[PDB]
């Protein structure tokens, strides 16, 4: 009946321009467009960090080297220190 | 007494070679998943942003 149809029609006048269409909004003085799709579109990345973890910064892992590939000055010293330990061992 | 002392390491030194060998790899073979760590952490932020 009509009293539901007219409020169903009312759903096709007041909120039809709200989200069903993009005719901004008549009852509201503040606009609907420059909040969610431009200011709050970056809103999720205005809550998290930008240009570091949304870009995600796929960074090359810092490379770690061996013991400088210099065995002679330490292996014999370790061998000399191994003599010291095994006397105490 | 020196019979026992010598016999303490009769079998040790040659068996410490494979010990010294394998210990070297088991220590310094942790780089492949270190790079996987780089992509695993890459996955978490990828999940994090989309969850965000």
């Amino acid at each position: 009946q009509d009293l539901y149809l007219r409020e169903l029609k009312d759903t096709k006048l007041a909120p039809s321009t709200l989200q069903d269409a993009e005719g901004n909004v008549k009852p509201w003085n503040p606009p609907q467009k420059p909040n969610l799709p431009e200011l709050e579109l970056q809103g999720p990345e205005a809550l998290k960090a930008y240009t570091e973890q949304n870009v995600e910064t796929a960074h090359v892992a810092k490379e770690s080297e061996e013991g400088e590939s210099e065995p002679i000055e330490e292996d014999w010293l370790v061998l000399d220190d191994a003599e010291e330990t095994k006397e105490s061992h | 007494d020196r019979i026992d002392s010598v016999s303490q390491l009769q079998n040790v030194a040659e068996t410490t070679k494979v010990l010294f060998d394998v210990s070297k790899e088991t220590v310094e073979l942790e780089s492949e998943a270190f790079e996987l760590k780089q992509k695993v952490e890459l996955a978490h932020e990828a999940k994090a942003v989309l969850d965000s």
